[PDB]
Formats: C-alpha cells, structure tokens, sequence
C-alpha cells in the first residue's frame, strides 16, 4: 500500500457523497461533514489521466492474409496461423499486465491522496491538537463552527489558539 | 490416419510391378500403391480414365505417382511411345502432369525416379485420373482419425514421465 | 546482379569469386546479360546475401 | 507550446463534393483532446468533432473527423451551402489550450 | 437544456477594467467550470483561461498571468472575467465555454467545450 | 501506355480429351508462352476426363 | 525507496527468525525481542500474490512450421526464422522488465509495511514516548512487560500512563 | 504523487546550484544557503541507474526477407508486411508505456529523497523545534552557524540544546 | 503424520450453540491454519471459513457473519468452530480442513485443503 | 461471487474406459486456485488435483487435470471400481471460496 | 589536461602503515570520485576500493574491509589510500583512477577509469 | 561475485593480422559496465574501450569492442608491432569490480 487508507482509518463514509475526501467534525454544536474539493480532484484528474490514455485504438490499418471461404496452402497458413497466435499472446500478456499494473497504482494514489491531505492537517493545527489515531485529531481549544471551516480551507492560525491548548496539553 | 480400399479394377494390362528397393518378400512395392504397367514387355497403355467419390463426412487424402524411367527406351518398354498424360480432376483440384525420362544419380541402386502427387478431396466430392501410362496408382485413400501433435526428436521416449 | 555472380555477365567480371562481410545491391544491378530471369531468384538472393562472397 | 497548423487556408468547392481540412500538430497530442469548431461571421463557434472523431450531438453524420499523432482531419462528405464558413481545430492536452489559425470553405457556380 | 448567457456589449477607455459576465442555466453548476476564448477582430480564436466551479482552481495563459481574473457565482452559478489594463490588443470577442467535468471521473472530452455563449464585444478605445 | 500497372489475364482450355481439342484448335502439341520484361513463362494443355461441374 | 527500511533503521535483525518484522524492548526486567505476525502476514501475502501471478504457463499449443531434419524453403525459412527472432525479443524485453519491475516494488512495499507498523506504535503511544530517530521510542514511564506486550498487540491505553510521562517530559 | 515535493514545500530554488535537494537557515548571523550531498546522490544514483538499464540495443540481427528493387510476391509479400506491422505495434506500445511508466516513478522517487531528507532532520531536531508546515522548522535556541552545519552534516545533539528550546516551548 | 481429528457427533435444539473441534498432529501449528466445511445430508460441499493459527485473522463467509466464531488452540494447536442461533438448515457435517501457509512464502497451492478430518454430524432437532 | 458450475451432473462409463469431468466458471479464475475432490459416501473428501494440473501425493497417475480461463477439465484416464464417486471442483482465488454442486461417477455390466 | 600523479615508492616492513597519495589536476574535484587498483609483480590487476569526492561515501571490497581508509583532499584536491598491518602479501603497485560521475546525471561509462596514475610501489619486507 | 575468465591466456600473431580476444563473464552483465585496458611491462593500464563497444579518446580505430550478455569480444583487427601486451577486461556493475585474468598478445618473425 501507501500510508493506510484502509489502515489507521477503519472505513469509509457512504454518506460522503459530496466528494472522495473530507471532514467529519465534533463540537458544542453538532455534528458535522463536509467535503474536500481540491484532494478530491486531485485523485479524479490522476485517475482521469490514466483512463484516457489507456482507452485508444490503433490508426494502424491491417487486412486479411488467409480465407475464410477457399483455404489457403497449407504451410503458408500454418506460419500465418503460428504468427497470429503469437501477437495473442503478447497482447494477452501485456493488457493483463497493463490493467493489473494500473489498478495497483490507482489504488496506491487514492491512498496517498488521503495521507497528503491528512497530515497536511496535522501541520495545521501545530501543537494546539494531539494525533487520535484513527484519523482524527483531538482540539484542546473546542473549536467552533467558524474554527473548523477555518481548518477546512488551510487558513486556520495555530498562534490564536495556542495559549489555550497548549495549557490544556 | 485410416485407410480405406479406393476400388480399382483394371481390364488390358499389367498391376503388380516390383523392385529390390522395396524388400519384403523378395521385390515388392508399395503397400498402398500399384504400379501399373502395360501386358507384355512392350506395347501400348490404353488411354484409362479411372474415378473415385470420397462418400464420407471428412476429407480424403489421395495421393498418386508419376514414374520417371532411367530413359525413353525403357519407358516404351514399360507402358509404350508417344506423349504420355495424367490428368487429375476434382471441385477444388485441377491440375496435370508430364514424365521425364533420363539419367538420374543412383540411389538404392536405381537411377529411376517416382513423383508423388497428393489432393485432399472433399466430402461428396469426386476425384478422376485421366492417364495413359507411368502412372503409379493409389490402392487406398486416406482419413484423418483426430487430433495430435508432432515432433522430431534424437532422445529416448520415457512412458513414465 | 547479385545473381550475375553466380552466371557472370560482363558487369559482374569482377565480381565471380568476390568476399565480403558487407554486400551491397544497387538499383541499376542486372543479374542478366543475354535477356532472362531466374527461377526462384528471391530465395537464391537471400542465399548469396549471407554468403560471405 | 503545441502549435496546431491548419491548411489550406481556403478551400472552395462546389455544393455536393467532399471536403478534406487538414489540422498538423508540432507535437504528438493524444485523439482524445482535439476538437474541430465550425464558425460562421457574427456567431459563436459550435463545436462539431471532440476527441478526434467523436460526432457532438445533433451534428450531421457528414462531418467526420479522423487521424492520430500529429495529422489529424476533418472531412465533410458531401458539402452543403450551410456548410460555407470558417474550421478551427484545438487542442487541450497541455496548457497553454491551443488553435489552429482556421481553414475558410466556398462553395460555386453563377 | 443547457444555456449560456453573457452580458452586453461594453467600451473601455485604454488602461480600464472591464467585467462580462456567464450565466449558467441547465445543468449543475461545479460539475464543468469554465474556459473563456478571446476573438479579435477579423482574427482566428484564442484561449483566455480557464476555472473550476467546483475547486476555484485557476489556470491561466501566460499573456495574461496577471491582469486576469476569473471568478463564479456568489451562489447563483454565474462565472466573471475580469480583465485590467485594458491594452488596445484586447479588443475582442470574449465567449465562455462550459468545460471539462469536475466531481467525477469520465472518459472521453464530451464535456471539454460542449456549450458556448453567444458572446460579448470589448471595444477599448479612447475616441 | 498507362502511368500505373496492368492486370493482365488470359486462359487455358483443357478440353475433355485429345479428340476433341483437335476438333477445337488441331492436332499436334499446343504452346502458349507469355514474355514481358518482369515475366517470362509458358502453357500446355492438358486434355482429360475430369468429374462433371 | 519509501519511509526507509534501508534508511533510519539501521540493520535488520538476523536473530529475528520468528517473523519478517519485530520489536526489541529494554527495561529493568532484562531483553526481550519478539516478532510481529499480523505485518509480516501482509508482506508474505502481497509477495505470494505476485509470485502465484507471474509463475504461469499458456494454455495455447504451438507447432512446428519448419523442419530440423529436411529444411524447408528458403523464402519462407528466412521469414519464420525473423517472425521468430522477433517474438523471442518482445518475450525477452518483456521478462526482463517484468523482474525488474516487480522487484522494485516488493522491495518498496516490504519497505511500506515496516514503515506502516512503525508508525502505528507512534500513534499508539501518544505523547507518552519521543522518537529516538532510529526506529526506537524512548518510554517515560518505565514500561513493563505486560506494558510493551500491551504495545505489541495494539490494547496500549496511552491515558493510563500520560500523567508520569508528560512530568518526565 | 508521494510525500509532497510540489506540496507542502511551494516552490524549488534556482539558486541552488550546488545540489539537488539542501538546507536554507536563518539566523542572527545573516542567511545561509547549502546543498545535501548525499540525498542528491541518492536521486543521481537510482536515475543513472534507470538510464543505463533503458539505453541499450539487440545484439540479434535482422536481415532482409523482402525486396525494395524488385517486389517478392503479393502473398508471402502481405504475410511479412502484416508481421513486421505487428511487431511495429507492439514496440510503439511497449515505448510510450515504458517510458510513461519510468516518468511517473523518476518524479515520485525524487519526492521520496525529498521526504526522507525532511524527516530526517525532523527527527534530528526531537523537540527542540516545532514543523512550520512549509518544509521549515522554527528552532527554539537560536542556533548559530556551527549549530546549522551540525544538523547539515547529522551531528546536532538534541539534549544539549533541549532545555533551553522546551522551555521556550 | 499430519492428522485432522474432530470431535464426536452431536446433537442439538433449534436456537443452541455447538461447539466442534479439530485436532492437529504431524505438521506445526500455526504454520496454515484452518478452513471449515460442511455437507448438508445428500447435498454437496459449502465452505464456511478460515482462520489463521498464526495472526488470528479470520474470514467467513456472508450466510454465517455474526453467529459463527473460530479459534485456535489454547497451546495445544488445536482449532475450534463456534456455531450459535442453530437452525434447522445448520444441520450437517462439519469438516475442518489443514489450510494455506503461514510464516513463509511458497508458490502453488499444495497446502490448500490438504488434508481433512474425518467429519462430525451436528444435528439440529428438538424431538 | 465465483460459481463453479460443473457437467455432467451423472456420468456412467464402463470399468478401463476415459472419463471427462468439466467444471466451468462464471469468472476467470487463476490455475493456482483450482482443487478437485473425490468423495464416496460417507467419508471425508479426499483431495485429487491441486492448482489445476499438479496431482496431490499418492494419488495415481490416472487422475489428470487441465484446463485454463474458466474452463477446467479432471480426466480419469482409465477408470476402476473404486473410482465410483461423486467429484467436485472447488475454488479459492477470491472468498467466498466455492464449490461446484459435483458430478457423480457410476461404471457398468450385470 | 587531466592527470593523476601519485606520490613516491615506498618500502614498510611488515605490520606497519603505508600511506599513497594521488594529486588532481585538469577536471574539477568532486565530480568523479577515485578507484583505486592494486597490482601484484607479475600478477594482474586487482580493485581495492572507491571513494566519492562529492559525498565522501566509500565502498571496500572484502579483503581490505577494515584495515583500508580511503580519504579526500583537505582542499588541494588530492586522494589517500591508507593501508595497515601490512602482510607481505600486500607487495603490489598501487594505481589510483579517477572514476564515475558525481554530482550530474550522466549516461554511459565514459567517466569510469578513464585516467589513471603512473603507480605507486609499495614494498612490504622486514630486511 | 562475477567472474571474468578471458581466452586464451596467450595470443602470438604476425603483425598486420586479426587478433580476437574474448571475456566470459559468469553472470549477465550490461553491456554498459564492461572495460577493457591495454598493459605494457611497467606502465599503467591505458582504457581501450568503455561501455563494451564505445572507443576511448585517441584510441586507435583498429581496437573494436562487442558482445552482450556473458561474452565479450575485443577485437585488434590490424595488429601493429606496439600492441604487444597484456590486455585485461574489467566489470564494474556491481562491487566487487572485477578484472579478467587477462590475454597476453605477442608477434612474429625471425
Ligand atoms: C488456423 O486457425 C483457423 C481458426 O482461427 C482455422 O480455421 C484454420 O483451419 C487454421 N489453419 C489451418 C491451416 O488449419
Ligand atoms: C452428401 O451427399 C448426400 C447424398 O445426396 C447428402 O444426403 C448429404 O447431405 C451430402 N452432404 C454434404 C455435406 O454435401
Ligand atoms: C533458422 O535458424 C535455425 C536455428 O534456429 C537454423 O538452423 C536455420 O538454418 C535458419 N534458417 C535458414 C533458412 O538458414
Ligand atoms: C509493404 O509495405 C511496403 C512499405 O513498407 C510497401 O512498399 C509494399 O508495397 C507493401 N507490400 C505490398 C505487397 O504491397
């Protein structure tokens, strides 16, 4: 794998269904969840990328060389047969190769993806928050509504909580 | 391969030439082929046209042979002068074929050669020899029973591995 | 011609025991001097072609 | 940047003949992100081909669009007087996005 | 069905800011975003910049890496460009296109381009 | 005369038997030979009983 | 590389044969070393998946189509003997970056695991131990036994042992 | 991508021709600029490596089995021109998916360098400085140049300067 | 020798909890640990799960999720399958058998269902 | 999940005559990942084939496997007395590892 | 110009520390590193070690892990091969080779042992 | 480690003659990391050939280097009479840097 997306965070949220990634949080307030838009299309322009230049055929034009209705001669068509055989097998080997490669990578990205914008936050909150270890950071400042959307669009300053958290370890 | 009697009876010649090449007895020929020939040790091969229908699910493999003499005289001596024809006739197949006498090098002690011809009939389909001499007809046809491989080797078959 | 080699018309003189590591045909070559062709002459070049002379 | 070349510059051919518009790219651009744009003096341009050949909806099926690499090609089958205007091919695989300087259809006969 | 309406016609003295709108109607909005193509004049299109609806994500051409901005709907799905320093160059044609699908994976360019709006002249000029 | 290459066909007639093609064409042995700068080849007849088609 | 399995940790351990990854604790009971099952699982099952993947032969049947005892035809000789060349260096190419490949990438994933297992105990032990810098974590509060064995099946409360490592810094 | 090179550090420095990865401190001596060694090599090294293994070429020739003068014949003629097509395909293919997939793996690895080089002197500098977050560390015992060259060349000793850094927290 | 040794035939009431074991002689513990199967009366072969004796991971499979439980021995490598909620569908033979290894790479599959106990009857009936 | 679909449900051959036990999956399934099984009545299922071809230790040589995709194939090569059985096929690439509902073996002459 | 020029003949007896030096001129110092080649009388040519000049990293070949210490100029831009306990065995013409770029990406072997020195020889008897 | 054994350990050839030296390596090894030097009675190796094919600077067109794999070729194709001497292939693909025995060179005529 990468750094855990099916590791340290247990599961998935099937009631995201606003984006790939993104925050679930919890104050005096209620509950809360909302989306991260940018991770989100990070891994949606990767995967994107990937799709469009995998799905393309040839402009190479190829024409009959044996028959269908009238056999050709014999030695000629086992060569034919024998070399036709052979580009099977090579573009079996490498389209299974290909797909089995590219899902090992697609997989492996959404998972850095996750990670990047994970620790991303944990160098957000400096020493105001204490790694859960579940994915989740632990606030020692009860942040509120407007603290967390703060958090949400990377503009939350760490120095205007500090005092407070750090007292309260 | 499964061999099958093609049914070729004959009326003013000879039909059982033979050779020291081909050993068993003393001289003999080929088990699956005849070599006719003409009555006595001259005279004329009357021009024959000989058919046969591959009346089976699968195609036939027929094979025949054209027999080149060491020179013209014994090829007179054999099935007569003059230009001697074969012609083979079939749905897919069309073809012909001509003698060449002449002076080969020997093997097995012969200077004489043997073409051989083949055609794959199909099912239903009929096969026709037109031919006035040298000819070197087929006592059977062939069918092919499935499916194998083949290879060629120098080393030992091993049953148990 | 490639093929003169083997026959030798006059362009190929000097040609008629030749060595070589590296055989090169140009397109004005003529394996013929007296008109004619030769029966399989794709397989003989190829042949003649790895030769070495 | 990719630069895209159009020829020719103008094209005139009567009502009912076929129309070959060539697009040459400096650089190999995948068939997925090139378009072909019609325009027509004083309008938007409607985008006719995406992606190489791929008809955009409600377009007539004698516009087609083909090629790979660095040659790609805009054909109209058989021409019809609607069809006098003006032909931008674009690419959009790297930025900057660019365009092909146009090719110009006539038609004929006084 | 999908539309996209501009504002009117504008003049801008030399050196000004001008401002031409996008309304967006039909489909969803921070599902394409939007590209913006420039035409001057008796002269062939040119690409301007393009912004996500979705991320806010900006990219721009060089020409203009500095005196353009482009911005969307404060919550009514509208998309803004703003350019400033108004050369005389920058008499054009100005069309916005909806372009290129965003929450969601696709293949293929059927959403690159696919609706463009009827268009807005920018005369800048002193006269 | 012209810029591109010429397909060029003809036949061969084997008549059912060596009576009838003298009744056809004459008796006596019967060529057909065929020249041009890249070919160069000939024909004989062959006159048989083949099955009916 | 990764996170370094070759980097921070210096050198494996040869008296490890218990496992593919461990722990080696110290403290006034004496030396223990122990291995990890779960993570050394993974690897084994990753590496296993590859090796049953590429291990494989066709089922397509190929013929002969010339002849060791009575050559065939030089023409079609010279183009069998090329067709064949060629499929022998597509097969060749394709091997040898195949290896390489996958070489690359089971040395990089062992490289994740140990890494996502080191990780895991620094998130497992909160703000009651400090990373050494060489894959150990100096403790605070004089751990036990039953404490590392606590850590090493992942039940380590952090909380019950905060106070005394917080004091101790 | 991996761990952020264009991440959490924004932009590169054209300044620093010296290297490839390095170290910008500042301090009450002035500002100071040194490139990293060893992490550069480690890039150089694994990407030369890559380089030497794809420049190469056959050593199995390949002759002539058709004819520019005089054309061999249309049959055995359009057999050779749909193989020789087919091995262009699989080459072209082979190509760009080679060189797509090396690219992807040159860009990720030198991330990886980056990152490795970065927590290293995270976990050099123990809690003696706290992450800016940009790829910075706030130091809390103003160090001088020989206390910068120390943490360059992986000497600095946390526990010499630790008290006074804590305290400042 | 290795050799799968299960526990006697049993009996139960609709609602109850069986309680089959298995054990192991001949290899080592924890080196492959075990799959479950079991056959219905007249019916075929269902497998319904494993267990690692070395990371105590398991797997079952969806019909059994909840109210089927598998261990390992307490030391004395032996495996355990818990059943509870016995239906009378529940009713048949329970076979464990030697499963996939552990501790090592291996290539192939010869340690996969390779050898079997004798089986155990669970009955489900109240009469 | 992965069915194993297997034919004939019976098959009744002669003591020393060849038979061809097919069993076909929904999904492409690794040769690795492939058993067969005999079982008599009563007894536990003894197992035959392993990864598709490999024959399990002791067990003769005229049990066979083959077969690759979703197609797999058990062959007794001659059949004797106390190869009247039932056979499955069974499959553990991915969970739920299944079987196939088996294919019933019985010889002949009175 | 490049070249190596490598210090004097020396003579130590047995057990002792030798010391040859190998001065740099023509190409710029800690863009190669240095190999380091030893030769027996009338035997062939054997590698002791390499050292980079760019990052100080050595590499040692089996036989001379611990007893050899290869350094770099203090700043004139010269290499040292330090030997000690010296067997007789270790009787040989010692040849430094500038070698394998440093601080670049480069391909091919065109930097590899590509100057070498006239030879330095270093006799190890006691009489 | 890998092994260089070179062929044959004594050439003796007329001057203006071909000499073909080979270096069989026990492992594979790129054609990249492959040397070859030329030694006289006293003086140091000078680099003959770089890379397994590719000339050293100065050095004469006459010494040509080949091979792939595990065996490779230095080949004097005119011998002149100062290439007489010891002539070594070198592998430095990975440590230890490995030299062949060498293959001594010598000429001809009284
Ligand atoms: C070649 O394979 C085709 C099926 O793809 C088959 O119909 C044909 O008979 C084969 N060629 C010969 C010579 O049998
Ligand atoms: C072959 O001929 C028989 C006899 O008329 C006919 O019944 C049969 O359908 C024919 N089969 C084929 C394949 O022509
Ligand atoms: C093709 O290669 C084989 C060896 O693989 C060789 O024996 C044969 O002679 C070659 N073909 C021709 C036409 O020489
Ligand atoms: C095969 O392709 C070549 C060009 O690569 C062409 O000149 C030749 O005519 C083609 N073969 C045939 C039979 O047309």
């Amino acid at each position: 794998l990468f750094g855990a997306i099916a590791g340290f965070i247990e599961n998935g949220w099937e009631g995201l269904i606003d984006g790939w990634y993104g925050f679930r949080h919890q104050n005096a307030q209620g509950e809360g969840t909302a989306a991260d838009y940018k991770s989100t299309q990070s891994a949606i322009d990767q995967i994107t990328g990937k799709l469009n230049r995998l799905i393309e055929k040839t402009n190479q034009q190829f024409e009959l060389i044996d028959n269908e209705f009238n056999e050709v001669e014999k030695q000629i068509g086992n060569v034919i047969n024998w070399t036709r055989d052979s580009i099977t097998e090579v573009w079996s080997y490498n389209a299974e190769l290909l797909v089995a490669m590219e899902n090992q990578h697609t997989i492996d990205l959404a998972d850095s993806e996750m990670d990047k914008l994970y620790e991303r936050v944990k160098r957000q909150l400096r020493e105001n928050a204490e790694e859960d270890g579940t994915g989740c950071f632990e606030i020692f400042h009860k942040c509120d509504d407007d603290c967390m959307a703060s958090i949400r669009n990377n503009t939350y300053d760490h120095s205007k909580y500090r005092e407070e958290a750090m007292q309260n370890r | 391969i499964d061999k099958e009697a093609m049914g070729f009876t004959y009326s003013g010649i000879r039909t059982n030439g033979a050779t020291s090449a081909c050993r068993r007895s003393g001289s003999s020929f080929y088990a699956e082929m005849k070599w006719l020939l003409s009555n006595t040790d001259n005279a004329a091969f009357p021009q024959m046209t000989k058919s046969y229908k591959n009346t089976r699910k699968s195609p036939a493999l027929i094979v025949w042979g054209i027999h080149h003499s060491v020179s013209t005289a014994e090829q007179t001596k054999l099935y007569g002068s003059g230009n001697k024809l074969v012609t083979v006739g079939s749905s897919n197949y069309q073809q012909s074929f001509v003698p060449s006498p002449g002076a080969r090098p020997q093997v097995n002690g012969l200077s004489g050669r043997i073409d051989f011809h083949w055609l794959m009939l199909n099912p239903n389909d009929t096969v026709t020899f037109s031919f006035n001499g040298a000819f070197i007809a087929p006592d059977r046809a062939s069918f092919l029973r499935g499916k194998s491989m083949g290879i060629q080797s120098g080393v030992q078959v091993d049953a148990n591995c | 011609g490639l093929l003169g080699t083997i026959t030798g018309p006059p362009q190929c003189d000097q040609f008629l025991e030749f060595s070589a590591d590296l055989i090169i045909e140009r397109r004005e070559g003529s394996d013929v001097c007296y008109p004619g062709k030769f029966v399989n002459e794709e397989a003989l070049r190829q042949i003649l072609r790895e030769s070495g002379g | 940047e990719v630069v895209l070349t159009q020829s020719p510059g103008t094209l005139a051919l009567p009502p009912g003949e076929r129309a070959t518009l060539s697009c040459r790219a400096s650089h190999r651009v995948g068939s997925t992100y090139i378009a072909w744009y019609q325009q027509k003096s004083g309008q938007a341009p409607r985008r006719l081909i995406y992606g190489a050949s791929n008809r955009a909806t409600d377009i007539p099926d004698r516009f087609s669009g083909s090629g790979s690499g660095t040659d790609f090609t805009l054909t109209i089958r058989r021409l019809e007087p609607e069809d006098s205007a003006v032909y931008y091919c674009q690419q959009f695989s790297v930025s900057p996005w660019t365009f092909g300087q146009g090719t110009r259809v006539e038609i004929k006969r006084t | 069905q999908v539309q996209l309406v501009q504002s009117g016609a504008e003049v801008k003295k030399p050196g000004a800011s001008v401002k031409v709108s996008c309304k967006t109607s039909g489909y969803s909005f921070s599902t394409y975003g939007v590209s913006w193509v420039r035409q001057a004049p008796g002269q062939g299109p040119e690409w301007v910049g393009w912004i996500s609806a979705y991320t806010g994500i900006t990219d721009y051409a060089q020409k203009f890496q500095g005196r353009v901005t482009l911005t969307t709907d404060a919550t009514t799905a509208t998309a803004f460009l703003d350019l400033r320093s108004l050369r005389p160059d920058d008499t054009a044609t100005y069309f916005c296109a909806r372009d290129k699908v965003q929450g969601r994976v696709e293949v293929g360019s059927g959403g690159r381009h696919d609706y463009w709006g009827q268009g807005t002249l920018v005369i800048v000029s002193s006269a």
